[PDB]
DNA sequence: GCCCTGGAGAATCCCGGTGCCGAGGCCGCTCAATTGGTCGTAGACAGCTCTAGCACCGCTTAAACGCACGTACGCGCTGTCCCCCGCGTTTTAACCGCCAAGGGGATTACTCCCTAGTCTCCAGGCACGTGTCAGATATATACATCC
DNA sequence: GGATGTATATATCTGACACGTGCCTGGAGACTAGGGAGTAATCCCCTTGGCGGTTAAAACGCGGGGGACAGCGCGTACGTGCGTTTAAGCGGTGCTAGAGCTGTCTACGACCAATTGAGCGGCCTCGGCACCGGGATTCTCCAGGGC
């Protein structure tokens, strides 16, 4: 069986805010462990979101609120920003 | 007559996939159905937010003359911020230490 | 920060 | 079988453990009261991941139950998968 | 007259000495036999891999820090440096697991 | 007079208070300092009275509470009065802080 | 008309009477401020939370429903408004 | 032809719905297909959880010359306990007030 | 609209242990507010622990598991020991 | 306890 | 007699040579992401009704406010004796390296029983009215309790 | 001993709890088609058990300096009581913004068949990092001088 993980995007990511460092095997580890913590946060609250309201879709308000509940401070600001604009370049064309 | 394959991923212009977060949502046991604008929305998420750990902890491991990133360096710029530090408050990084400090009623 |  | 196991955790490894802790001098009476604390959070924890492993019907205790274990209980771990 | 340090000099040595590393301190070997008896209870005729018996080392581990800079905590805000069952009792009670 | 000595009276009101279980603040103040503080993260909004109600209970047993882990700082320390720090190290060690 | 000022409606009487319910025997003289801070920091960390469920709805009107979530949200579990 | 209904609940003797909880369960989003024991098994436990709660607060309303059961007395006979009050340590109860206790120092 | 709630369930119960003894009506809306968190966290950890074992259904043993991790003590015991009696019963006939 |  | 004022031994830092194991790049290839169409329902949008949230005024009294006086408590200074720190020598078991055997985890084929999906019908649970009793209130003892 | 606060007995009275009822939406009974889960057989990876040598770490003992603890005195800050002032609570009117329900229909997401390029598993190699040794600089503690 094959396995999957975030080891190649992890390091497509690296290679753009540092151009000459590595990593070693235990810090992709945690970085797939923390990325899979935050993913599971950010789906459960979102579901929990579109329950309470009575509705049976997940959109991207939906998504926009969890972020807002989860993330503290100027966190929420950026990752909000981030966000549109990635919805609004791929809804362009 | 099928035009050329484009990644969602480019079209979007991120480095994060975006058919394996929709998989992963379907698949998940979340909602009834799913909206085609979530997967973006939440790839441009986690690779901010993956970009923001990555180079605090480049910063660290470059401080003290390293080329490589090991786990130390993580908890370092993990515990020396003050919004990172409030997001993974309840979170056990292995080999990571402590930060150094010592009371000042301590010392001589 | 980081990318606004 | 086995028995006093608890007395392998000698003093200077709780010495150790305090001098990472920020301790400057340590009383006569510490080291009782760590080796029940200890006890104690071994045993919800292994009880925890006992009862994960016993439900899959199997006889090995692997890494993933003791992640779910403690992650049960407010203690998210990162590393180990 | 032999060389003697003052008493207190050697901890804040070891102190600065132990907040720089990363290593484990505590032997692996009386732990894993700790683990095993105390899981015995249990179960009988049980098997671990070795992963399952570090992470149950870290948790420990950490745990234990936390608990121990809490206490220096409540050492100190009764005017001491020495710390007794009495300030870990408290911080235990305060933190909400008694 | 029949001045009693000091320390007495507040036995009485710790046996009369711990035995009741109504709300300790007015209502109107409370309303108003609500309306205050939600004041800034949008305007033009209106509350349903049970939610200010939910709002007071909520605060009353956490401030009963926080009061009573620092008393125990205090009863720590060989004093009665309670003071500043005790409220911070309590607060500190929950983790608030 | 905005409202400003308010904080000082938590008279000292009323945090007497919470430390009396509480156990304390004596009080010293700088509780007070402290006790409003800590009372206004709790508040506002609920009611932002609460605000943010009322604007997910498209609605004007804050609820029950939103308060209690929103207490949910910090593991304060509150039983009788539903 | 169909002969008289009888109820799920009354033929596991139970008192509360079995109907009722497996179309919760199904309609909860909790797993693609549910079972046929499971609805019984929920039932039964929750039945004998509001069980013990309800003994314990009539005793604790006997006590004092009391008819009806009112918010107070559910908390006397949740925080009394030692198995409940685990079970509950993170809810709070209106109109519930506290436990009568004074520390042994500030008593003369 | 009509709601729902768990009242004459709860009444019936009532009248078995105690037949003398009433209800307001704080005290039942208190009591459906338990049911309902207990009901919640039953069926979360149920649903958790099929998923980990990439199984896609929930049977009796699933719930059993969830009420011995939820339950402390002697509770889950006697949970365990009635669950298993209604099952069975339910079953013979 | 109860209902043994 | 005191406040410094240099030396000595131990600890920490810095620099050069080395060799070895893990990080980083390259190639088949196979499973999962893409492109194009079709259909049936979830959610957007406009309009009407009536519940409940906001604004105002007068009055009666319970609670907040202000000032005085005295005593119980917090805090600083001294002295003594037990307990924990620093160091040298002896004894125990952790740790590394290598072998061997068998229990138990992981993967494949297949066959049957358990649950989803439909249609009908009829009884259990909800909304609505109401008459009576458990509980709250007021007042006169009367006994437990503080200075 | 006696003022003050606490427990107790009795008429009564109003609003909330328990009981009755019509009916309509959600639960029950019978049948069927297809995929999920139970079961037998097999291969090989990972856990358990054993032996010997060496060297790092644990255990035991002793002198003494610093810290925990008890006791006493004094002066300020907090508790108790009284007369005066402010605004919370209660009851009643009147107006309208906004929550909650209903009918239509259009754009959006689920589903299926073919096609192909992105990502996973498997060898290979060289440079970043760990280890060693010697020399230069730093930190601590006790001995002396004259201000």
């Amino acid at each position: 069986s094959r396995k999957e993980s975030y080891s190649v995007y992890v390091y497509k990511v690296l290679k753009q805010v540092h151009p000459d460092t590595g990593i070693s095997s235990k810090a992709m580890g945690i970085m797939n462990s923390f990325v899979n913590d935050i993913f599971e946060r950010i789906a459960g609250e979102a579901s929990r979101l579109a329950h309470y309201n009575k509705r049976s879709t997940i959109t991207s308000r939906e998504i926009q609120t969890a972020v807002r509940l989860l993330l503290p401070g100027e966190l929420a600001k950026h990752a909000v920003s981030e966000g549109t604009k990635a919805v609004t370049k791929y809804t362009s064309s | 007559a099928r035009a050329k394959a484009k990644t969602r991923s480019s079209r979007a212009g991120l480095q994060f996939p975006v058919g394996r977060v929709h998989r992963l949502l379907r698949k998940g046991n979340y909602a009834e159905r799913v909206g085609a604008g979530a997967p973006v929305y939440l790839a441009a998420v986690l690779e901010y937010l993956t970009a923001e750990i990555l180079e605090l902890a480049g910063n660290a491991a470059r401080d003290n003359k390293k080329t490589r990133i090991i786990p130390r360096h993580l908890q370092l710029a993990i515990r020396n911020d003050e919004e990172l530090n409030k997001l993974l408050g309840k979170v056990t990084i292995a080999q990571g230490g402590v930060l150094p400090n010592i009371q000042a009623v301590l010392l001589p | 920060r980081s990318r606004t | 079988v086995l028995r006093d196991n608890i007395q392998g955790i000698t003093k200077p490894a709780i010495r150790r453990l305090a001098r990472r802790g920020g301790v400057k001098r340590i009383s006569g009476l510490i080291y009782e009261e760590t080796r029940g604390v200890l006890k104690v959070f071994l045993e919800n924890v292994i009880r925890d991941a006992v009862t994960y492993t016993e439900h899959a019907k199997r006889k090995t205790v692997t890494a993933m139950d003791v992640v779910y274990a403690l992650k049960r209980q407010g203690r998210t771990l990162y590393g180990f998968g | 007259k032999p060389h003697r340090y003052r008493p207190g000099t050697v901890a804040l040595r070891e102190i600065r000495r132990y907040q720089k590393s990363t290593e484990l301190l505590i032997r692996k070997l009386p732990f894993q036999r700790l683990v095993r008896e105390i899981a015995q209870d249990f179960k009988t005729d049980l098997r671990f891999q070795s992963s399952a018996v570090m992470a149950l080392q870290e948790a420990s581990e950490a745990y234990l820090v936390g608990l121990f800079e809490d206490t220096n905590l409540c050492a100190i805000h009764a005017k001491r440096v020495t710390i007794m069952p009495k300030d870990i009792q408290l911080a235990r009670r305060i933190r909400g697991e008694r």
